[PDB]
């Protein structure tokens, strides 16, 4: 029942964030940063990003979320499991999205500069994250320039995506995180440890 | 916490 | 006293609302919408609007938050009535906009965009609201094209504080509705609609 | 609820 579905939803989770960390450490620049600004960024920001692959996955579809390209939840599914709320909130997102037909290269920007952009509460070098944003936004406005230039404000159009797509990232750890204190589905060390921070 | 993080960001 | 305090700065928001209100009724097209859709949009920016005139107010000062002309909280009187935490929250935007030098005519734009953007559950015409939102955006970044051409990305670097404005603003809606909620505080009757709203 | 801002906004 409920149990399974957040059990596979969770497990989807953890095998997600190795992927998330590892590409991460790719960012140009990123590694740059200290160890513990690197950690406050992703404890911030790990959650919009995983949100964002859901968008991506969930386009070619209509009123269903893809958490994986095997495992893809309708609204009946959703209220089965708990998750109608978050489903409803996920689907506001893949609005937006389709309509602007975000591209696989726009949603990999979208990640990055999500992930500088993050405002944590305990970063060590304000002015190397900032200047990280400000590369992340500036790699997004030339892109966007260059291949979408009879859009103008294409790359604003995204970036008002950015405080939905935050307050849906909250909510759905918050969810999960009620999850976690009642007790009845299993989770892995490192979903725990993103989800408890 | 961070244990985990902090190993897979260093190695 | 807490009390007092928080009386003070409720009383505030309340005589704000009625201006927010006002000059909500002049954004072009904003009237165009239904009256349902126009107080969708009120009751679910009214939070993030209000914290910019505090960010722009606040401009002026070192570590303190102008709720009014005549009203500066610091960090210590701010941890005397229970608003620390939000008083950090707020200085965390003053910052960002201070660094940006932010002007009056682009904290105008970012309310208006800002209540467009709100993303609101119970939308009658989601075309409309939509179509406020693009022009609403557009005026921003025509401004910014004609008035800091040399800052190419500028307009960029405002829509990325609103992410940490909604989160600051939902923060501050369930901070003064526990205060409701404990009952030794007044509020008027506006605030308390806008408080309790869904 | 909406009363109030209903009147404001006429
Ligand atoms: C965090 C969560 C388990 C998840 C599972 C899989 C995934 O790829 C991304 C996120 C999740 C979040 C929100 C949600 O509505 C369902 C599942
Ligand atoms: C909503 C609140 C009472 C207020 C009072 C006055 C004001 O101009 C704007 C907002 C408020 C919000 C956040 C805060 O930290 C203090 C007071």
């Amino acid at each position: 029942g409920d149990i399974k579905a957040l059990t596979t939803l969770c497990d989807l989770a953890d095998r997600e964030l190795v992927v998330i960390i590892g590409w991460a450490k790719h960012i140009p620049g990123f590694s740059s940063l200290s160890l513990g600004d690197q950690m406050s960024l992703l404890q911030s920001a790990w959650m919009e990003i995983l949100i964002l692959g859901i968008v991506y996955r969930s386009l070619p579809y209509d009123d269903k979320l893809v958490y994986a390209e095997d495992y893809i939840m309708d609204e009946e599914h959703s209220r089965l499991a708990g998750l109608l709320e978050l489903y409803r909130a996920i689907l506001q997102l893949v609005r937006r999205y389709k309509k602007l037909k975000v591209e696989k290269e726009e949603f990999v920007t979208l990640k990055a500069l999500a992930l500088a952009n993050s405002d944590s509460m305990h970063i060590e070098d304000l002015e190397a994250v900032q200047k990280l944003q400000d590369l992340l936004h500036e790699a997004l406005q030339d892109y966007e320039l260059s291949q979408h230039h009879e859009e103008p404000w294409r790359t604003g159009k995204l970036l008002l995506t950015l405080p939905l797509l935050r307050q849906t990232a909250a909510k759905a750890v918050q969810h999960f995180y009620s999850v976690k204190l009642q007790g009845k589905v299993p989770m892995h060390k490192l979903f725990l440890e993103m989800l408890e921070a | 916490k961070h244990k985990i993080l902090h190993r897979l960001l260093q190695d």
